[PDB]
Formats: structure tokens, C-alpha cells, sequence
């Protein structure tokens, strides 16, 4: 006789991964949020499929539709704001997640990190898109905004525009691209995402010391499983409060007007969790220049393994790098604050002085810092 | 691969537990976590809340000087 | 003294040729004991299926007697000067030599002639050598080594003369009779095929003068390569040898120099060795490392014509795949990104080689048989140096791509085969994509 | 990197520069011909009789 | 004296990176080729029941 | 150099590795060449860094920390591993110098 758990195929790939992984014992709530990226997903996708069963990607019957899902269908508003205040929650994650990679040096899982990378850019793709399918004012205008952007690309800018957009300018063509684009999408994140699972079990999971946890490890299942049906209760608190009690916190009123070609609204931002990127396009007066600063301010994570200088791996030993990365955290947050603000004097300064420190803080003073605590230590 | 069998050599560590329904879930809670919560807290602090008082002071001095851009200047209709 | 110098002193090789065609050539050293031998220009090419063991049965027998010194009376002779005389007969070359006191040279060459001449082959010693020569066979089974190389052999040069084994079939061992054997003796035993050498104490005159007078009363087809496989399963072995080769240049070829050269850079390893993960060859260290292989070594077996250039090597079974990958990486590296390093570390290789293996009368005498027949003339090492000294990356990377680069190989399985890659992979991989 | 500044990796460089510059023609070629840029097709003696 | 497809091994087949420039100019003008001479074919068979046969009596 | 040594002790008390009865060696990355150091090190030295490494790690299990007098003092920590990985890069150093030839 055998164990069914051990021996059979399907069974074996899911003992390995999610039952008798070994996983080290001291890693604190910040693991939790990967598990919780994989639930946002899931949700995502059934959310968004019982969306789909009532949208329409038509410019004659998109706003329509979205009114009568969140006017007609039954709980059709539960699962509307599910999904808007969902992403959301999925974003916040995901910048948890990297911010976590980025503290506890989980960038040294090269393949891993530019799984990860990956995930994160097909993410924000699939985000945009979708917040392009309501065809609310807000979603025509910064569909054409961001679609605008790729203009900048020097001798086919404007041949990849006009064959993105299926035309002249964001138009039902547009629309219809994007609405088969998002429903697409998140299975190619589901399956990058089981790809980036392989290569992490291929070496395990880091913790918070950084320091290799062979000889404390644990059973996945016992502890873990309860740590992140814990951690995912508290997601789903947060995210319920967010659809129960401010439905509309996160989103814009503006976007409540249907599309409108010949009239712009009086302020033209993408979401929240763009802002940031939206604030260094904005800090860069040339357009080209600006694109290519808001593609580097993502493309920096796949050059943050290259950068680590200092012997340890963790930043839980290095308090000046702790001080480093609370710096660039903070100004991540002042980036998103002033994409949420208009272009005006204040703003235009500092966010360029933001977008200044934070490529500054990631390549020049992070590396410099590593070597001065690794010479304080005497290696 | 890496399996429970094999990870790492490790040679007279001795680990003493007990069983979940022999010892209290939530034991101390209150009078060890406080004097833990704070010293972590004290630990932390100035490693983490500097930078967040530095946006916190930039973000009311870029409201107050927007707020006062948008106001009229009087100097403008001396005549 | 310098290298150079130390090789311009090398005493040289000096030939003469008698009446009928014999060449008698020596190179005296100054020494009490000397070598001397005959080297025949008749092997197992030399014969068809008919008489495909005629060679193999006539050296078994050259020594059991002759007709001027019946039975065992010829080896109590030597025996009782304290010389040692040996033979050995390979697909293409013959040879009877006898490591003798310098003082004893004119007995060892009478003894010789003897030898080649006036061989007596009684009908008894004939049946007891069959039985001898079929239990051989049955013993020769048991070397992995020489079966996974005569299948090579067969596979490579199918159709061909070079495809049959030296010995020879059993069959043909049994069919063989007197009159097949003094057929072969006199059609192949003749003066202008044969060569008197010797080494040591000699003196040219004094050999030449016994060659005219012991030797003097004597008589006055390109093979094709073929790509193919030739797998031997069987599971019961502990180990299994391969064997893979390319066609190779001729003696005569100048590429033959190059070409030690490169496989003098993807060298040669045995579990035995104490070099371990630092050798120089890349195969090497990886073998080492790794353990993937017992011993394996690159052979490059030059005949007329032809030639069989390649590998060899002993793996577990699980681990032949990874070590062929490796070893046709390396000779893709030699075809395409050879390095002036490694060239110059394999020149030294063969240098070495080539100064070490001419130590001792024997050795200096088979070189100077084996260079006659094949060669025509005796190479001095001043020669051999300058040929190694006109090899750079360069010359190697043209030549390996000449003879490796996008070429059917022959290949000999023998053991737990399974994991041999199948030749459609095999010849995949005797060329890079990425070049 | 300095561990590829070496004598060797110079010679290495060398000996893979020709078969570089192989794939990067079959790559601008093969680029032309995909999108039929038309700036270069121009010169072709036969393709230009399209367009 | 080689043989022409010796020829074509020794000097674009034997080395990939040839192998591949060889295809990618020879797809070049067999595309040409063979849609000139495609099309040739079908406007023979239907040769006056195409608008490029007939667009001159109202063309102008 | 006095305040050299005083801001080195202020970075060491800092950085709290002490406080989990660790020592600098058993924080360093491990990397493929401290991955040979660490095998190559005795065996008592590598018995007392896995059970410190394993105390550690239970220690920040549970978000606690040694008592004041057990963390492991600047002064008398020692650097267990650094002759055997500088042994271990010279090594790999010296390979890759006879690579560049
Ligand atoms: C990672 C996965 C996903 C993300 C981040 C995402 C994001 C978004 C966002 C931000 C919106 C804007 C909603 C609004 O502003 O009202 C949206 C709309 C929409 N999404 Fe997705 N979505 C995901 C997966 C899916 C999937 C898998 C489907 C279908 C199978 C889907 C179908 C829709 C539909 C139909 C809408 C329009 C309905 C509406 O706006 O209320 N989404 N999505
Ligand atoms: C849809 C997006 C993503 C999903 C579903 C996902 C899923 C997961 C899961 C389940 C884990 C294991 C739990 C954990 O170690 O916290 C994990 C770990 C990890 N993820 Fe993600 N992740 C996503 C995005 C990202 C991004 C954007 C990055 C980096 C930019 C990233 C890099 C990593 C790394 C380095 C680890 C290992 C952390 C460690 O072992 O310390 N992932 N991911």
C-alpha cells in the first residue's frame, strides 16, 4: 500500500506545493499577501466572469449595460463594486508584495522576481483595460490619454497607436479590443503566476532574517494553511468594508457620465494605483522622455537584483538601508499624491524633485549605503 | 527535490513541545504582548515614521502654497 | 642544454634497401641491449571474407617452429640468450621483434629471417593453434574494450576490408587449413612489404650486412566511411562503452598533426585519476565533477587512407546521454571558438607525448617500422616539433570544422545502452545551431 | 565583469563577432521582409516592383 | 569538380547562421515570385471578369 | 580611528542581529562561495552556527527577543567564517584569472 497524498499524480503536485511544502517557520504576516494576490485573482476572474454574463462591449450599450448590472440584475451591485474596489485591493497587495521582495532581498530569486515582474506588468495592463470597459467619461479620457502616450515612440507611434486603437482616435473599435483583451488576460496571469510558484519552490521561501532556514522548517499545511485563511479573512474584510460601506471611495464621480468625445471632464487622472507612474510621466516636459521615465519606473525592479552590494541579504540588519527604503516608500506615496493633483506650481516641482529621488534612492543611494554599513561591519 | 528527508545536516538540537489542547491558545496575551508591542514599537519607530513626517509636512506646505497661488494678488489692480 | 638543441641531437634514422626491396633501417643509441624487428605491410585489410583470420593464425604459430629448427628448439635458443621475442598484428601491420644484448644481434636477426622465411607449419601445431586461436576468441569476448572497437570498426568501414575483425570469424578460424595459410605467408611475406629495424646498440653496417645475408635469399583499394550504429544491449553489464568516431585523414595527411592536437585538448580521464575537478580539460573536470563517466579517452586510429577519429569512454547507465552532449559540445567548441591558450597546452600535450612514448629500444624500433611502412621514411622529432609549431587556434578550428563540424559519425554501443541517444540526436548534435 | 576582461574572452569575442553579424543581417532581412518596410525594399532590384 | 548542391552546402549551407540568411532573402523573393505568378494564373482563368479588366471602359 | 570604533559599535548595536544571539558570520548571504565556506567549516563551528541560525529564527517566530545580558557583545564576537570564505574567493579568484588567459 501507498498514500494517495504522496503517490498519486495531481495529488503529488499538490501535496508538494501547498501541503508538506517546507516552509520557514519565522516568516511574519508581510508572506501573507501572495496568497492573498492569488485570492484577488480568483476573485477577479469569477467576479468578472458573473460580469461578463451582462456587459456588453458595445459604445451604444457599455454604460447601459454597467447601469443595468448595477440597476437590474439581482446583487448585481454587490458584484460590480466587488470588482472595482477588488482591483483595488489586488494592487494594494501587489505593491505590498513588492515592497516585502524589495525589504527582505526576495529579489535574489532572479527567476522568480522577473516572473514576478512580469505578473505585475500584465497586471496593470489587464487593470487598465478593464477600467476602460465601463466607457464612463473617466475611462474614454484616460484610455485616450494613456493610449496617447505610446504616440511618443519615435517612427512608429503613430502606426502602433492607430493599430492599438483600430482607428483614428478611442472609438467602439477600442472598446471592444479591450473588453476581449481583459476577459483574456488574467489566465495568462493565472498560468504566470503558476510558473512563478514552480520556480519558487524550486529554492523555497526566504524570511524576514534572510538568512537561509533549512533547519527550521515547517509543514505548509498545519500552520500556513490557517495563516493565510486568516490573512484572507482580513482582505475580506477590508474589501467588504470597501463595498458596503464607500463603494465610491476609490473611484471617480466623473466617470458616472457616459463617454463624451467632444468634451473633456474637468480632470483628466488614471486610478490610483497608476498615479505614481502617471507623476514621473508628468515630471518630464518631453514626451518621448516621459514614456521612457514611466518604463523604467517598473523596469528598475528587474535591475534591483543586479544593485544589492551589501553581504546581507535582508534589510532586518541594516538600519540605515531600513531608513533608505521608508524614504523611497514615502516618496512613493508623495508621487501618487501629486498625480492625484493637477499640473500647477507647487506640484510640477515636486514631483519632479519625487521622480528625482526615487530613481536616485533605487540606484545610487541604496548601493552606496549597502557598501557603508558592509564597511561599518568590517566585510 | 527539496524534501522534508533532506534540507540540511543538523546534529544535537533537542526540541521540546506540547500538544495544542494541553497549553492555552492565548496565554499572557495581554500582559506580555503590551510591554512586546512597545518595545518593537520603540524599536521601529524612528527607523520608519521620519520619512512619513517629512511627506506629511510636505503635503500641507504644497496645499497651503497652491491654495495661496490660487488666491487674487492685490498688486495686480494697484491702478 | 635547449629543447631545440636537445632535438637536433637526436641520433638519426639510417636506411638502406637491399636487392629484392627490403628496408633495413637503425638508429644506434650506444647501449648494451638493442632491439631488432620485421615489420610486414600485411593485416587483416590485406584479406577477404575467405581467409579473413590467415594473419592472426599465421602469427600464432610464426614462433612454435621452423624448418631449420623444429618444436620448441627455436625458443629454448632464445631463451637461452635471455631475449625476449614478441609479436602482434593489427588490421594493417605485422611484426615479430626480439629485445636482445647488442653482442646477440646477429643470432636475433638470423633467428628472424627464420621466422619470416622458412616457417614450418606442422598439421598438429595447426589444430592446436585453432583451439588456442577459438578459446582467444571466446576470451576476447570478455574485453569491452576491443568488442566495442571492432564494432566500430565494422560499422564504420562496412563493406570494406578495414570492417573485418583481425582474428577473424570463427568459422573462418575453423575452415582455415595449411594450404590457406602458406598461400597468405607467400603472397603477403615478400622483401619490398617488409622492414628490417632496429634500435640501440646496432650499428647500421653490421644490420645491413646481416640483412644481405640472412634476407637476401627472399622473394623480389580506398575504403568508405560510413555514418551508422551498431548497439550491442545488453542489460546485464555493469557498464557501458561507447565508441564515436568521424572519418580521419591518412598517415600521409598533414591534418593528422592539428588534429592530436585538438583531442589532446579535449584530453583524457579515468576515476583513477588525481586530477579531479582541476583538470584542464573541460570534459575532464566535468566528468570528474559530476561522475559521470569511469574513464574515457579520444583515439585518433589512422590507416592508408582513412582513418577513425573520435571518443571513447565508460559510463554508468544513467549517465551516457549527458556525457556524449558533453563531448560533442567540446568538439563543436574546437570547430568553432578555440582559444590560443588551450592550443598551446595541447601542443605541449603532444610534444610530450611524442618525446615520452620514443623511450626505449622497443618503442624506437616500432616507430621506425611503423613510419616505413606507413610513412615511407622515419620523421625526426625536429620535424614533428616544427608541424606542432605551425598549429595555432586558427589552423585547429579549420581543421576540427573540416573533419568534425556537421559530419555522420560511426557509432559502437556495447552494454545498458538505452540511454545512447539515437543517431538522428547524435547527428543533430555534431553541429551547433547557434553558429 | 572584470571577469570577462581577459585575453581570452578578446579572442572569444573574435571568433563569434562574423557569426554575430550573421544573425543580425537574417534579423534586419528577416525585420524588412515581415513588415515590408518599403524604405529599404525600395532599393531591391525585383521586390521593389511591388509597391 | 563539385556538384552545385555541394557547392550550396560548402558555402550557405554549412554554417546555420548562412543556412538562415539564405532563407530569409530566398523568402523574400519567392514571395514576389510566386504571388506574381499566382496571380497571373487566376487573372488568366478569369481573364475580362475582374474589375482590373473591365475598370478601363468606365474608368475616365 | 577611536571614532571609527565608536560608530562601528553604534552600527553593530544597531543592526540587532546581537540581539538574537546571532554573530555577523551567521547573517552574511549565502552565496555559492559562502555556501564552500560554510561546508568547509569544522564541525563544532557549524553545529553552534545552525543551533544559533535556529534560535535566531525561533526567536523572530514568536517576535521576541534574548535578554539584555545574553546578546552576543561586539567586542568578543567572532569572525568564525571570514578565513575560510576568503580562503574560498582567492580561490575562485585565482580560477578566474587562469580563465582570462
Ligand atoms: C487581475 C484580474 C482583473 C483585474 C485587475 C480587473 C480590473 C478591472 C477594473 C479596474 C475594472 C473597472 C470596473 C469599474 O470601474 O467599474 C474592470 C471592469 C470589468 N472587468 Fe475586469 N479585472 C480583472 C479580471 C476580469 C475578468 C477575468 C473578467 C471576465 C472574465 C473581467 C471582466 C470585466 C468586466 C465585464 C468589466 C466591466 C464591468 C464593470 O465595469 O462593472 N475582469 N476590471
Ligand atoms: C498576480 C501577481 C502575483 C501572484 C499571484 C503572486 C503569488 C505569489 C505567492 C503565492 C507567493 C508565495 C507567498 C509569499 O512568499 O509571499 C509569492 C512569492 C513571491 N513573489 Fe509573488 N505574486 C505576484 C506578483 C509578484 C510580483 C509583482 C513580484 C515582484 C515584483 C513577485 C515576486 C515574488 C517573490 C520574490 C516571492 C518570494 C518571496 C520570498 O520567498 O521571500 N510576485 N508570490
Amino acid at each position: 500500500m501507498t498514500n494517495i497524498r504522496k503517490s498519486h499524480p495531481l495529488m503529488k503536485i499538490i501535496n508538494n506545493a501547498f501541503i508538506d511544502l517546507p516552509a520557514p517557520s519565522n516568516i511574519s504576516s508581510w508572506w501573507n499577501f501572495g496568497s492573498l494576490l492569488g485570492i484577488c485573482l480568483i476573485l477577479q476572474i469569477l467576479t468578472g466572469l458573473f460580469l461578463a454574463m451582462h456587459y456588453t462591449s458595445d459604445t451604444t450599450t457599455a454604460f447601459s449595460s454597467v447601469t443595468h448590472i448595477c440597476r437590474d440584475v439581482n446583487y448585481g451591485w454587490v458584484i460590480r463594486y466587488l470588482h472595482a474596489n477588488g482591483a483595488s485591493m489586488f494592487f494594494i497587495c501587489l505593491f505590498i508584495h513588492v515592497g516585502r521582495g524589495l525589504y527582505y532581498g526576495s529579489y535574489m530569486f532572479l527567476e522568480t522576481w522577473n516572473i514576478g515582474v512580469v505578473l505585475l506588468f500584465t497586471v496593470m495592463a489587464t487593470a487598465f483595460m478593464g477600467y476602460v470597459l465601463p466607457w464612463g467619461q473617466m475611462s474614454f479620457w484616460g484610455a485616450t490619454v494613456i493610449t496617447n502616450l505610446l504616440s511618443a515612440i519615435p517612427y512608429i507611434g503613430t502606426d502602433l497607436v492607430e493599430w492599438i486603437w483600430g482607428g483614428f482616435s478611442v472609438d467602439k473599435a477600442t472598446l471592444t479590443r479591450f473588453f476581449a483583451f481583459h476577459f483574456i488576460l488574467p489566465f495568462i496571469i493565472t498560468a504566470l503566476a503558476a510558473v512563478h510558484l514552480l520556480f519558487l519552490h524550486e529554492t523555497g521561501s526566504n524570511n524576514p532574517t534572510g538568512i537561509s532556514s533549512d533547519m527550521d522548517k515547517i509543514p505548509f499545511h498545519p500552520y500556513y494553511t490557517i495563516k493565510d485563511i486568516l490573512g484572507a479573512l482580513f482582505m475580506m474584510l477590508i474589501l467588504l468594508i470597501l463595498v458596503l460601506f464607500s463603494p465610491d471611495l476609490l473611484g471617480d464621480p466623473d466617470n458616472y457620465t457616459p463617454a463624451n468625445p467632444l468634451n473633456t471632464p474637468p480632470h483628466i487622472k488614471p486610478e490610483w494605483y497608476f498615479l505614481f507612474a502617471y507623476a514621473i510621466l508628468r515630471s518630464i516636459p518631453n514626451k518621448l522622455g516621459g514614456v521612457l521615465a514611466l518604463v523604467a519606473s517598473i523596469l528598475i525592479l528587474i535591475l534591483m537584483p543586479m544593485l544589492h552590494t551589501s553581504k546581507q541579504r535582508s534589510m532586518m540588519f541594516r538600519p540605515l538601508s531600513q531608513c533608505l527604503f521608508w524614504m523611497l516608500v514615502a516618496d512613493l506615496i508623495t508621487l501618487t499624491w501629486i498625480g492625484g493633483q493637477p499640473v500647477e506650481h507647487p506640484f510640477i516641482i515636486i514631483g519632479q524633485l519625487a521622480s528625482i529621488l526615487y530613481f536616485l534612492i533605487i540606484l545610487v543611494l541604496m548601493p552606496i549605503t549597502s557598501i557603508i554599513e558592509n564597511n561599518l561591519l568590517k566585510w | 527535490g527539496r524534501e522534508f528527508g533532506h534540507l540540511t545536516r543538523m546534529r544535537h538540537v533537542i526540541t521540546y513541545s506540547l500538544s495544542p489542547f494541553e497549553q492555552r491558545a492565548f496565554p499572557h496575551y495581554f500582559t506580555k504582548g503590551i510591554p512586546n508591542v512597545l518595545r518593537r514599537t520603540r524599536a521601529c519607530i524612528l527607523r520608519v515614521a521620519p520619512p512619513f513626517v517629512v511627506f506629511y509636512l510636505v503635503y500641507t506646505w504644497g496645499t497651503q502654497e497652491f491654495e495661496k497661488s490660487k488666491r487674487k494678488n492685490p498688486a495686480a489692480y494697484e491702478n | 642544454a635547449t629543447y631545440a638543441q636537445a632535438l637536433q641531437s637526436v641520433p638519426e634514422t639510417q636506411v638502406s634497401q637491399l636487392d629484392n626491396g627490403l628496408r633495413v633501417a637503425s638508429e644506434q643509441s650506444s647501449q648494451p641491449t638493442c632491439t631488432v624487428g620485421v615489420w610486414i605491410d600485411a593485416g587483416s585489410r590485406y584479406e577477404n571474407e575467405k581467409n579473413n583470420g590467415a594473419g592472426y593464425f599465421v602469427e600464432h604459430l610464426a614462433f612454435k617452429g621452423t624448418k631449420n629448427r623444429p618444436g620448441s628448439a627455436l625458443e629454448k635458443e632464445v631463451e637461452s640468450m635471455g631475449a625476449h621475442l614478441n609479436a602482434y598484428s593489427t588490421r594493417e601491420h605485422t611484426a615479430y621483434y626480439i629485445k636482445a644484448l647488442s653482442k646477440d644481434l646477429p643470432k636475433a636477426v638470423e633467428l628472424l629471417a627464420d621466422i619470416v622465411q622458412n616457417c614450418s607449419l606442422e598439421d598438429s601445431q595447426i589444430e592446436k593453434e585453432r583451439d588456442v586461436i577459438l578459446q582467444e576468441l571466446q576470451e576476447n569476448d570478455s574485453s569491452m574494450r576491443d568488442v566495442v572497437f571492432d564494432y566500430l570498426h565494422a560499422t564504420a568501414f562496412q563493406g570494406t576490408p578495414l570492417a573485418q575483425s583481425v582474428e577473424g570469424p570463427s568459422e573462418n578460424v575453423r575452415k582455415l587449413s595449411r594450404a590457406d595459410l602458406t598461400e597468405y605467408v607467400s603472397q603477403h611475406y615478400k622483401a619490398p612489404r617488409m622492414v628490417l629495424a632496429a634500435a640501440g646498440g646496432v650499428e647500421h653496417r653490421q644490420l645491413l650486412d646481416l640483412a644481405q645475408k640472412h634476407f637476401s635469399s627472399l622473394s623480389g583499394t580506398p575504403c568508405r566511411f560510413t555514418g551508422s550504429e551498431i548497439r550491442h544491449r545488453d542489460d546485464a553489464l555493469p557498464l557501458a562503452h561507447v565508441a564515436i568516431a568521424v572519418e580521419g585523414p591518412g598517415w600521409a595527411n598533414p591534418d593528422n598533426v592539428p588534429l592530436q592536437v585538438a583531442n589532446a585538448i579535449i584530453g583524457h580521464y579515468d576515476s583513477t585519476y588525481g586530477g579531479g575537478t582541476h583538470m584542464s580539460s573541460t570534459l575532464a573536470s566535468v566528468a570528474a565533477t559530476r561522475k559521470l563517466c569511469q574513464s574515457f579517452q579520444t583515439f585518433n586510429i589512422c590507416y592508408a587512407e582513412t582513418g577513425l577519429l573520435g571518443a571513447h569512454f565508460v559510463c554508468d547507465n544513467m549517465s551516457i546521454d549527458d556525457m556524449m552532449f558533453f563531448l560533442q559540445g567540446q568538439w563543436m567548441r574546437l570547430c568553432t571558438s578555440a582559444t590560443e591558450s588551450e592550443v598551446v597546452r595541447g601542443k605541449n600535450i603532444l610534444r610530450n607525448a611524442l618525446v615520452s612514448h620514443l623511450d626505449g629500444t622497443t618503442p624506437v624500433c616500432e616507430d621506425i617500422g611503423r613510419s616505413l611502412l606507413t610513412y615511407g621514411r622515419r620523421i625526426p622529432l625536429a620535424e614533428w616539433e616544427s608541424r606542432i609549431a605551425e598549429v595555432d587556434a586558427s589552423v585547429v578550428r579549420e581543421v576540427c570544422s573540416k573533419y568534425f563540424y556537421d559530419q555522420c559519425p560511426a557509432v559502437a554501443g556495447l552494454g545498458p545502452i538505452e540511454q545512447l541517444p539515437d543517431y538522428n540526436r547524435i547527428r543533430s548534435g555534431m553541429f551547433w545551431l547557434r553558429f | 565583469l572584470s571577469r570577462f576582461l581577459g585575453p581570452r574572452y578578446r579572442e572569444l569575442a573574435r571568433n563569434w563577432i562574423p557569426t554575430a553579424s550573421m544573425w543580425g543581417a537574417v534579423g534586419a532581412v528577416g525585420l524588412v521582409w515581415a513588415t515590408d518596410w518599403r524604405l529599404i525594399l525600395d532599393w531591391v532590384p525585383y521586390i521593389n516592383g511591388k509597391f | 569538380a563539385p556538384t552545385l548542391t555541394a557547392r550550396l552546402y560548402s558555402l550557405l549551407f554549412r554554417r546555420t547562421s548562412t543556412f538562415a540568411l539564405t532563407i530569409a532573402v530566398g523568402a523574400l523573393f519567392f514571395e514576389r515570385a510566386f504571388d506574381q505568378g499566382a496571380d497571373a494564373i487566376y487573372e488568366h482563368i478569369n481573364q475580362g471578369k475582374l474589375w482590373k479588366h473591365i475598370k478601363h471602359k468606365y474608368e475616365n | 580611528s577611536k571614532w571609527l570604533e565608536g560608530i562601528r559599535k553604534w552600527y553593530y548595536n544597531a543592526a540587532g542581529f546581537n540581539k538574537l544571539g546571532l554573530m555577523r558570520d551567521d547573517t552574511i548571504y549565502e552565496d555559492d562561495d559562502v555556501k564552500e565556506a560554510i561546508r568547509r567549516l569544522p564541525e563544532n563551528l557549524y553545529n553552534d552556527r545552525v543551533f544559533r541560525i535556529k534560535r535566531a529564527l525561533d526567536l523572530t517566530m514568536r517576535q521576541q527577543i534574548l535578554p539584555k545580558e545574553q546578546w552576543t557583545k561586539y567586542e568578543e564576537d567572532k569572525f568564525y567564517l571570514e578565513p575560510y570564505l576568503k580562503e574560498v574567493i582567492r580561490e575562485r579568484k585565482e580560477r578566474e584569472e587562469w580563465a582570462k588567459k
